[PDB]
């Protein structure tokens, strides 16, 4: 059976650095954990799979190779993405009183 | 050609400039398609320029339909009742912007040949010329060769 479709909206959690470093400690230690290199497939997979399971938002294949460091992973996960359609994006943008937008789709 | 086309005289709608200027455009209706390369420019206009235009022209009510019929269009309705429909098919954002601004600045009067570049309701201040201006009068109003 098809579960409810996963909403693509994603808001980075406030304690994102703390959660990320906890996961990094779980997977891999040294100072400046931001600069830990993810060159190892095992470690990269463990970290990214844990993060995806926890936050409900995975690194796409397109960006996957760019995650050279935990700093890159943090950058990817601290940028929000909204799944609202253009209809919402326009209507909920403080339309002036003389502008009316209707959608028949 | 002029002879094969209607013509009118220069005029305003309600003496539009005497007391105050009233923008004659009152309604814009953009029928735009969600999908379709024809309305890509119209979509970009709705995204990036329609709001600024709306707040610049508070007297114009702007509707966006997102469901056109036979082509993406902008229908401009003016106070005098004129309705000018312009296809925004395959027009870029800047083209649509200029077209919309033209509709905003333009009056509802027909775009046909204007007979005169000017219109005075009071063409004469000293009195319109008639054959008897500049003609001297004669004693007792005697016409030429009149005996008495």
């Amino acid at each position: 059976v098809c579960p409810p479709l996963r909403s693509r909206a994603y808001t980075p959690p406030e304690d994102l650095q703390s959660r990320l470093e906890s996961y990094v400690k779980e997977v891999f230690l040294p100072s400046n954990w931001q600069d830990i290199s993810l060159e190892d497939s095992r470690l990269k997979f463990n970290l990214l799979a844990h993060l995806a399971d926890d936050l409900g938002h995975v690194v796409p294949n397109s960006r996957l190779h760019q995650m050279c460091r935990v700093r890159d992973v943090l950058d990817f996960y601290n940028v929000p993405i909204q799944d609202r359609s253009k209809f919402d994006e326009l209507s909920a943008s403080n339309l002036p009183p003389n502008l009316k937008i209707t959608w028949s789709y | 050609t002029a002879r094969g086309t209607p013509s009118r005289f220069l005029a305003s709608v309600l003496h539009n400039g005497l007391g105050r200027y009233v923008q004659q455009l009152q309604r814009l209706s953009f029928s735009v398609s969600r999908d379709g390369a024809s309305s890509r420019g119209a979509r970009e206009f709705v995204e990036r320029e329609v709001i600024d235009f709306a707040r610049r022209n508070p007297g114009v009510v702007i509707y966006v339909n997102s469901r056109p019929c036979c082509v993406p269009r902008v229908v401009a309705e003016y106070l005098n009742g004129a309705v000018r429909e312009e296809s925004i098919h395959c027009k870029s954002v800047e083209e649509i912007s200029t077209l919309v601004q033209k509709l905003a600045d333009q009056s509802g009067l027909d775009v046909i040949r204007i007979r005169k570049p000017f219109h005075t309701d009071n063409p004469s201040i000293q009195g319109q010329w008639h054959p008897f201006t500049n003609k001297p009068t004669t004693f007792r109003g005697l016409r030429p060769r009149e005996v008495q």
